[PDB]
């Protein structure tokens, strides 16, 4: 059924379809007229634009088949990508391919060294510090409890 | 985390110690008159005061 | 991915458009091979759980189904088109027309604020939806 | 469901 | 005994004109009036800092121009869809008080 039942009107030609170079894509002649005759003047047509096509040919394919090599190096597909993965993850059983949970739920101690830097640092810093002339503290204690001595 | 419907209120019928007393303490009633007057005519503060 | 379910046939996609009433529906008439309307499905992605309890989405192939792309005529790569109750509300972009977005819109919250608003208008009946965005120009500086 | 049209779209790109 | 010559350091004349990119973009749906005073404020900055050095730096004037011609243009497209022709400095320069955007601008902007 058209979309005349829905009751909605406007406001090949599509746009992805269409080019600025070559125009449009597509063949202005439909494929569906085709005989014997016709594939003869095809094949003759073919054989022509082979023959006049081989110029070339030979080392043109040979320099974009090394090029394409070379392009595999650093133009891996996407597909490619996830390639190796693909092929080992098909080795999760059917329990494990139904056991997957719903989104929705001697060694090396490498701060031991530095904690053991830092204390030495300080121990030494407070050596020095312990020279220190008139650096005044003033007791928690003392003041927390003197606090509330004016307190309302 | 759904997302509310584009739905308003149907229609005021009532005021006064029922809804006025959330428009008088919540939405307060500003001073609505020295501070949204522009006096075209004269300038009060400073050209750049800002 | 693309979550949204397209509606293959198209006169299943003109049901689908009398199936819903009260809420907003919107197709995404862009051909799933095209990055822009791969940007385009994300962003329907992005408010697909948003929009969800005001708004179905439905994804589109011009390819599948071509009636919607030669009698609507829309020949964007992906058109973004809106139809409440078998009324085809028009947004108010300012780009000339208002059938369609025609701009891979990059932002989930103006989507967001695009959609609130057309049900809003379509709730008021209003044909020609003011969309509360300069979308005449790029809106980029 | 989704699978079929994810992979047929990932087969043309 | 000496002439201390100076002059905006590129760095401040950078931070400027990112300063007014940044309100140009970050303009948005905010009014006219937003945007003039933002831009307003930020003249007054640039002027009241360096105060000599702003005239030297030729530079630094050739970027106000910019800046405020850039403001200016992003106002007309605000209000008048397509270019306006000329649209006149009054729309834009016209105190606050009267009702226009009150824009300070240190152009040669011939009345």
């Amino acid at each position: 059924v058209p979309g005349l039942g829905r009751g909605a009107t406007g406001f090949d030609l599509n746009d992805t379809n269409y080019d600025e170079f070559n125009g449009y894509a597509g063949s202005l002649f439909s494929s569906g007229p085709y005989e014997k005759d016709d594939e003869e003047a095809d094949a003759i047509y073919a054989a022509l634009d082979k023959r006049m096509d081989e110029r070339r040919k030979e080392r043109r394919e040979q320099r974009e088949k090394e090029e394409i090599e070379k392009y595999r190096m650093e133009r891996p597909k996407i597909q490619q990508q996830f390639s190796d993965l693909k092929r080992k993850l098909a080795e999760v059983t059917e329990e494990e391919w139904l056991s997957i949970p719903e989104v929705g739920d001697g060694e090396l101690d490498m701060r031991k060294i530095g904690q053991a830097r830092n204390t030495l640092m300080d121990m030494r810093l407070s050596q020095v510090s312990d020279s220190v002339s008139g650096q005044t503290v003033v007791d928690p204690k003392g003041y927390l409890t003197d606090l509330n001595s004016m307190i309302p | 985390k759904p997302l509310p419907a584009p739905l308003d209120g149907q229609r005021k019928k009532r005021g006064g110690r029922r809804y006025r007393k959330m428009k008088e303490r919540l939405g307060l009633t500003e001073i609505r008159k020295q501070a949204n007057r522009m006096s075209f005519g004269e300038i009060e503060e400073d050209a750049y005061q800002e | 991915s693309y979550m949204l379910p397209h509606l293959h046939n198209g006169w299943q996609v003109d049901q689908a458009i009398l199936s819903e009433e009260d809420r907003v529906v919107v197709i995404r008439f862009g051909h799933d091979w095209d990055p822009t309307c791969m940007k385009m499905d994300e962003v329907l992605y992005s408010i697909a759980e948003k929009v969800k309890n005001f708004a179905v989405i439905y994804l589109v192939d011009i390819t599948e189904v071509p009636d919607f792309n030669k009698m609507y005529e829309l020949y964007d790569p992906c058109t973004v088109m809106f139809f409440f109750r078998n009324k085809h509300i028009m947004i108010d972009l300012g780009t000339g027309n208002n059938n369609k977005i025609n701009w891979a819109m990059e932002d989930k919250q103006e989507m967001v604020d695009i959609i609130e608003t057309v049900y809003r208008g379509a709730r008021k009946g209003r044909g020609l939806v003011v969309s509360p965005k300069d979308y005449s120009t790029k809106y980029r500086y | 469901d989704i699978e079929s049209s994810l992979k047929q779209l990932a087969e043309r790109r | 005994t000496a002439q201390c010559f100076l002059r905006v350091d590129d760095e401040s004349m950078q931070r400027f004109h990112n300063r007014v990119r940044q309100i140009l973009m970050a303009s948005g749906s905010t009014t006219f009036t937003k945007i003039v005073n933002k831009w307003n404020t930020a003249l007054i900055g640039l002027m009241t800092y360096f105060r000599e050095a702003v005239v030297n730096t030729q530079e630094l004037l050739d970027l106000l121009v910019k800046c405020e011609n850039k403001i200016q243009t992003r106002i007309k497209i605000g209000l008048n869809s397509k270019m306006p022709s000329r649209f006149p400095p009054v729309v834009f320069y016209t105190p606050k008080e009267l009702g226009g955007l009150g824009m300070l601008s240190m152009g040669h902007v011939l009345i």
